[PDB]
């Protein structure tokens, strides 16, 4: 249960690389446990910010980790009459990392792309891109569902239809248990937001080194809309998967659109064919409801529940004033073909500007009492404002309104302690789930162990 | 009968006055050479004293100059009078105390500062006339409400970073409109063009020389501009003693905090000034947009009233943001300026000033006390400050001067004037110690 805040392990990366911006547990083709760490500002041998990934093996001492190698140089290829070109400068490789059994997946949301044809171009824009790696065999593959070869002028005549030029694919990501990679592209369709997915096996098999624009046959992307409510919504700013329609044969997606309906924010449950199942709207504009989205069964009833962060939520203090503290929302799944009603519980921050709800990670069953628990980040929380992660335990009606444990930041100011979190994995192998906390502002990742 | 003036009577007329304000004298020989020479006035009358040789000074303090408080300012404000009795001569005997009056009226116009924030993005093209007219009509409306104004303005578009900014072809960096076969200025976050000044005609010429730029996404970085125009004291030129109005314009949505991640920007807004020599917001490409909360905090911290002049297609949206930031009004920007101008009128009518008296240069051997009477006419002793008064309102104070003995300074003067005013009450103090040459 109690995560020891003294014999905690520290891991580190280069200065300014924002090591710990993203992270995940890697259970390799072998069996030990490692920590994939993304550092989106890591310098390339060319001395330009291209980003980078680090694979950290478990060791109570911590420290430096080997770098996970990836192609860091620009590509240019001529196919017929077009010059296809990719730009990796400030692409932010590792702004999003995620391991799925054998393979690791890192993404560069900001990698630019362009196509030239005579005196017309398509534009240089952030289509983003994900790099797939199988550390054992040293193999690599790539997936960039948003690259296109349509010239600028065509979009202007189509009135910007199906414009995936600014996708920022891989901005956020998840892999279902069955091995389907799901990418969140908040810039998709001219800033509406889109989601793209394909089976990791098919991504690897269809990839050909040298081809820059290809179609992964078994892939599918969300849709463009003319409904104003979706305009500038950033649908895909965050994603998650889970079981929500009762049919265990089908998996559903949870997408965050923090700026939906004129900054009102929203979260949606969709099937694998992107057909809508439900929509949780937010309660306050600019609160960023949808920033984070977690899935887990917090009350032991056998059905997945939903957690939504709105880090910018301004709370109603006494005397007609408001205070930005952040807030999380719990939605329990009511059994059968039934709609998720209002919030079953409202956890809300206390420290001003702490951005509570900024990150939500489902721990396993910390205390082993048969009820799953969760951890919520407030990167700028605490009296000092150095950040702090709060642990909330699984009850029977939802969760305890009170934090059972409050982990404070061992790092200086601006560490952004908590911005990324990942739990529910036995790293030390003591039959108990642990918690990793990234602090990109300090370039470090802290490891908290579960002890008896 | 035996009284304190007699119990200590010694030998001089002067010494008799130095005993107490109530003591008198009598240099009349017609009195028995053993009777009370120093005593009360009534006691000296019963002792048969000639009312000619009696020396019984009294404190008076006369009003020298005192032209009434005026009732206007339009035409020519030469030197107007908003204080009562500008000069009084206070003459008092040892240890005595004389009380006088003074009253002020707020006659001068309230100092007002307006800073215009122009959305100069491409979607503003068809609105450019409207915001120029408004900016011009702004300086007019205020100038009619207050002869004391300092107007200025700045412009914004968005963060000069992909994907907001067009970064291809190479000509697009200098001319974003290049792709459309037309031409516009290069993109910029926020630019401070005209510091607050009283030169209205120069403000109007400058505002009309403004043209649009281009950006890719509808939402803009107006909030980056509101933040900067708020926290850059010296740059903007806000004058601390005055009312601060910040009019903001736009015809579209806006970027709120956490949007910057699409530009690779994650550092939360530090809420500090970043407009250097070049008059540009330098953090534009490295710092995120500010959140509603940070804005509110800063707006209050600097006492700035935010006003939204926005197009009708986005009015509801700004009304909703208006509720999340208290004390902010919203007007609908268009060719017709009636609406947004009302908000400027209202803001003025809500201004309140205060009369707080201060005492400069008063002898150490002299002390004052005040009895204030504010709006509600409720007299409260000790207090010398009134609040909540509009233009024209009048407030009065009762002052009492007290001395300790008889100073060798025989001629002095001090001033009592309210802060934020120029009109003062000068008091000439004269200490009457010596007698009319009485000898015995
Ligand atoms: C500015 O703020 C105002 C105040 O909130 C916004 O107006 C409100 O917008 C609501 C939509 O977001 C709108 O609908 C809701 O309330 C209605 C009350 O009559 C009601 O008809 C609706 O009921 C149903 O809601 C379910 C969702 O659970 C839907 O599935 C149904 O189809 C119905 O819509 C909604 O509960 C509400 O009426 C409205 N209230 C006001 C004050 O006008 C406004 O949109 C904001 N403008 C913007 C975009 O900035
Ligand atoms: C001065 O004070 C006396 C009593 O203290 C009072 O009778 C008189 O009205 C006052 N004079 C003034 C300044 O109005
Ligand atoms: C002020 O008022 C008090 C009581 O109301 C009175 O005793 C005192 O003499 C007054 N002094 C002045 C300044 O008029
Ligand atoms: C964002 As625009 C179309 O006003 O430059
Ligand atoms: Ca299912
Ligand atoms: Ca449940
Ligand atoms: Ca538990
Ligand atoms: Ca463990
Ligand atoms: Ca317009
Ligand atoms: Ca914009
Ligand atoms: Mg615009």
């Amino acid at each position: 249960l109690n995560l020891d805040p003294v014999q905690l392990t520290f891991y580190a990366g280069p200065n300014g690389s924002q090591f710990g911006f993203s992270l995940d547990f890697h259970k390799d083709s072998h069996g030990r446990v490692a920590i994939v760490v993304g550092a989106p500002r890591t310098l390339g041998p060319s001395q330009e910010e291209t980003g980078g990934v680090f694979l950290c093996p478990w060791r109570a001492e911590g420290g430096q980790c080997p770098s996970l190698l990836f192609d860091l140089r620009d590509e240019t290829r001529n196919v017929g009459s077009q010059t296809l070109q990719t730009f990796k400068a400030r692409q932010g490789l590792g702004a999003s990392v995620v391991s799925w059994s054998d393979v690791i997946v890192a993404c560069a949301p900001w990698q630019h792309w362009n196509v030239l044809e005579k005196t017309e171009e398509a534009e240089k824009t952030p289509v983003g891109s994900c790099f797939l790696a199988q550390p054992e065999s040293g193999r690599r593959a790539e997936y960039s569902p948003c690259r296109g070869n349509t010239l600028s002028r065509i979009y202007v005549e189509n009135d910007f239809s199906w414009d995936k030029r600014y996708c920022e694919a891989g901005f956020s990501s998840v892999v279902t248990q069955a091995g389907e990679l799901v990418l969140g592209a908040p810039g998709g369709y001219y800033f509406l937001g889109l989601l793209a997915q394909a089976p990791v096996a098919d991504i690897f098999s269809s990839y050909r080194p040298g081809i820059l624009l290809w179609h992964v046959s078994s892939q599918s992307l969300s849709f463009d809309s003319s409904n104003p409510e979706y305009f500038d919504g950033y649908w895909g700013y965050s994603v998650a998967v889970g079981e929500f329609d009762g049919d265990l044969n089908t998996t559903e997606y949870v997408v965050g659109a923090p700026t939906w309906s004129w900054t009102l924010g929203a979260v949606e449950i969709l099937d694998s064919y992107y057909q809508r199942l439900h929509r949780l709207r937010a309660e306050q504009m600019a609160s960023y409801f949808g920033h984070s989205v977690a899935v887990t069964d917090v009350n032991g009833d056998g059905r997945h529940d939903l957690l939504v962060g709105a880090p910018l939520y301004m709370e109603s203090r006494a005397d007609r004033k408001l205070a930005e503290v952040g807030r999380v929302y719990l939605f329990l799944q009511p059994r059968g073909p039934h709609a998720l009603g209002a919030p079953s519980l409202l956890l809300t921050g206390t420290q001003l500007y702490g951005r509570f709800g900024s990150a939500i990670a489902p721990l396993g069953d910390l205390d082993r009492d048969g009820y799953n628990d969760i951890a919520v980040a407030a990167p700028y929380g605490g009296p000092s404002g150095r950040g702090q992660v709060l642990v909330f335990l699984g009850q029977s009606e939802g969760l305890r309104s009170r934090p059972s444990q409050v982990l404070d930041s061992p790092f200086p100011t601006g560490s952004a302690f908590g911005f990324s979190l990942r739990g529910a994995v036995d790293i030390d192998d003591n039959g108990y789930p642990d918690l990793i906390v990234g602090a990109y502002g300090a370039n470090q990742v802290a490891v908290y162990r579960a002890q008896p | 009968g035996p009284n304190i003036c007699t119990t200590r009577g010694v030998s001089s007329c002067q010494q008799c006055l130095a005993v107490s304000p109530m003591c008198a004298w009598c240099s009349d020989e017609a009195l028995p050479l053993g009777s009370p020479r120093c005593d009360l006035k009534e006691n000296l009358l019963k002792d048969n004293c000639a009312p000619e040789s009696i020396e019984f000074p009294v404190s008076e303090a006369r009003v020298l100059e005192d032209r009434p408080l005026s009732d206007k300012g339009s035409g020519d404000s030469s030197q107007v009078t908003q204080v009562s009795p500008q000069r009084i001569a206070l003459r008092l005997r040892p240890d005595d105390s004389k009380n006088f009056s003074i009253q002020v009226r707020q006659v001068e116009d309230y100092p007002v500062d307006i800073y215009y924030l122009m959305d100069l993005s491409y979607s503003m093209k068809d609105d450019l006339w409207s915001i120029q007219n408004l900016g011009t009509k702004l300086a007019t409306q205020m100038r009619k409400l207050t002869s004391n104004l300092r107007i200025g303005f700045g412009a914004f578009v968005d963060k000069p970073v992909s994907p907001y900014m067009y970064i291809s072809p190479p000509e697009a960096l200098e001319n974003p409109c290049y792709d459309m076969k037309t031409t516009c200025l290069p993109m910029f976050g926020y630019k401070h063009v005209l510091t607050l000044t009283d030169q209205v005609t120069r403000f109007n010429e400058e505002v009309k020389k403004q043209s649009v730029s281009r950006n890719r996404d509808a939402p803009e970085g107006g909030f980056d501009a509101i933040m900067q125009a708020t926290v850059c004291d010296e740059k903007i030129g806000w004058r601390n003693d005055a009312s601060h109005l910040l009019v903001f314009t736009t015809d579209a949505k806006t970027h709120i905090a956490l949007d910057g991640r699409l530009a690779g920007i994650v550092q939360p807004n530090d809420g500090q000034c970043h407009v250097g020599s070049d008059n540009h917001y330098s953090a534009s490409t490295t710092m995120d947009y500010p959140s509603l909360g940070l804005m509110t905090e800063k707006l209050s911290q600097k006492n700035i009233n935010l006003i939204f002049a926005v197009t009708e297609n986005v009015v509801n949206l700004y009304q909703n943001y208006s509720e999340l930031i208290p004390g902010t009004t919203v007007g609908v920007l268009s060719m017709d300026s009636s609406n947004v101008l009302q908000l400027i009128v209202d803001a003025y009518g809500k201004i309140r000033s205060k009369v707080e008296l201060e005492v400069r240069d008063l002898p150490e051997e002299l002390s004052l006390s005040f009895n204030a009477t504010c709006l509600n006419n409720e007299v409260i002793p000790g207090l010398k400050s009134c609040m909540g008064l509009k233009i024209g309102d009048t407030v009065s104070f009762s002052i009492e001067a007290k001395v300790r003995g008889c100073p060798q300074e025989k001629e002095k003067s001090f001033t009592i004037k309210p802060v934020g005013f120029k009109d003062s009450l000068i008091v000439q103090v004269t200490f009457d110690c010596d007698c009319a040459c009485q000898a015995q």
